[PDB]
């Protein structure tokens, strides 16, 4: 729930 | 401008050193010197009033402050409802443009502020905000495509600081990141509803920089 | 916390209560101090405590000042031939001189009471001359003399609660301060006698 | 030349802020730097306004013993902050006294002003300080395979630090000022935090 | 502008600092000679200022001769005797002459017994019984006479008290910093006001 968040935040 | 002081203010602020008027100087001061810079007179009067009555009154200005820290779930409760209202897209943000493209992204925009605006209701449970925080992620992702889809497909105006407007909702976007994870160690929801309300007004630049 | 306090509660009112003299310095310096406090937080305080620490160096300066506060300087002397107006030349230098020695009597208990007396005796012939001066000018423009007065009398009024203040702290400073300004109010007693003259 | 053309009301400039200015060099060269050429072009354009600001800055010393003293007695509140987590015997002796010297030190602005008792809070002090000191070394000698540029540099500062506090305490009966004892307690305080921060490496 | 004149230069601060506060302590005992010495330094520092700085610097630079001398005119004490001796036959004169004489003997001694830790404390003691000793005698000078002079006597009586004060102070001052040429410097003045004492009964 909360990594999907972490991993949009690590493509950008 | 810079806020002037009169001779009788410059008496007074030298009469005022007890430790009981620190937070005037500690917490009021550097108030008033952001104030300056945005709004001079009200900077000025506010200091001018604050001075007087802290010289005649000494302690008077902490007194005002636990009284303002004492109705913090006011605040909260205000802010709340800041959050809820920024959703609730003017009609002036809805591109003129009768385009598919430019109606993909009203609608993204649309999704993204309509999921932040409903934070308030969903933070109380977890399982719903972390629901909640997957959507917005989806939204978020979501948006940025929809930018690029457009961003060199089709316009390309006289502004290129569509550019900018992308890094900055970025930058605000991480912000958000990081003031969720703060949240999961503080329980203060406040730093999130105002973390949220930045991310939506960002959203709503992006759509202004298309018209104007 | 606040390590950063003394930028708002020392130095804000240092240079807001400097801005009458000069505003555009007090404003640099107050960008300078808060550029640096942001960048550094911690630094102001260290340097608060590094003037404080040298607080003999000052002392000594500040006792300098107020003894080069007494010579005549060419500026401020009446040119009026009459008795009247050089009686208050001489009275003016004679309690300059006498507050310009303050620095060598207040570590002697006894002396400097009796320099008290004689600052007293000194002020108090000086606004005699003063009086006697008035019935010289127009009636009808006594209006700068009049204010000059007065002025002088607050700033005399301000070094008796100096002094009453000194002898409940044994902060020297705030004496030779004091006595400092009453000199140079002194002085615009003598510019503005002449001015109108 | 420069000094005749320098007036004498400028003279704090360079007996007050510049050495000020010399010792913060060495730590930071970009605040030094900044800070000294404003003053000198704030001096230059009006002579006599440093000389003004620090008499403004003497004048609000009471702030200053407030702040200072402040910063002691709250600093009871942080006595068991940096309690290296080590299982330890002789770490846990560190810990303790290292606590233990920061609780006395918090103590100071009670016990000082009837200055009978504060002799009496001297001597635990000083046996505070020396109870610390030999379980620095108790730690030391059995953990040194790792870091000595920093480790033996840290106890060294602790050493200046707690005997120029004495100082300060002889200077504060022949002197009488308590804003120098408060500010000394201050750093031997944060001194000893360094330690319990380098003794963790 | 002519301001640059009037204005007060950094490098006159000297004339203030240190040439201000002599006059100031002079002007107490020698009026005269300190209106004049100030006078002439103003004038002076006012041509070219610098110039009381240039004097001070070449005074310090004489520090080790000028320590030198002091001591020197101090073991020199000894020799005034039949000077300053007031030409009285009367027993209780010939006592404050006596009292005078050995007073001054011993304070001469100090360069020699300053060095010595031990004779030194004695020789203190030694002084100080000297001191109450010429005290006391011209205390009884005063008692069995009723002089024709006022409390110029007196005056002078009080400045031997508060001299003698001082010197008893600079002694437990130099137990802190040992610095011998303040000892020096406080028994010369010492003995100063022990002839002075002499000089004002003579007439």
């Amino acid at each position: 729930a909360t990594r999907e968040l972490d991993e949009l935040m690590a493509s950008l | 401008g810079h806020m002037r002081m009169t001779m009788e203010e410059m008496k007074n602020e030298a009469e005022t050193t007890s430790m009981v008027s620190m937070p005037l100087y500690a917490v009021m001061y550097p108030v008033f010197n952001e104030l300056e810079r945005v709004n001079l007179s009200a900077a000025q009067t506010l200091r001018a009033a604050f001075i007087k009555a802290e010289k005649e009154n000494p302690g008077l200005t902490q007194d005002i402050i636990m009284k303002i820290l004492e109705k913090k779930s006011v605040e909260v409760n205000f802010t709340e409802s800041l959050l809820r209202m920024a959703a609730d897209d003017v009609e002036e943000y809805m591109i003129e443009r009768p385009e598919p493209e430019f109606q993909d992204l009203n609608e993204k925009a649309r999704a993204l502020k309509q999921i932040l605006s409903k934070i308030p209701d969903e933070i109380n449970d977890r399982v719903r905000f972390l629901q909640t925080i997957k959507d917005i992620a989806s939204a978020i992702k979501e948006l940025l495509d929809t930018v690029n889809n457009v961003f060199k497909k089709y316009q390309y105006q006289n502004r290129r600081a569509l550019e900018h407007q992308k890094k900055e909702f970025v930058k605000y976007s991480k912000s958000f990141s990081d003031t969720l994870k703060t949240y999961f160690k503080d329980g203060k929801a406040i730093n999130v509803f105002v973390s949220a309300n930045r991310l939506i007004h960002q959203t709503n630049l992006i759509l202004q920089t298309f018209k104007t």
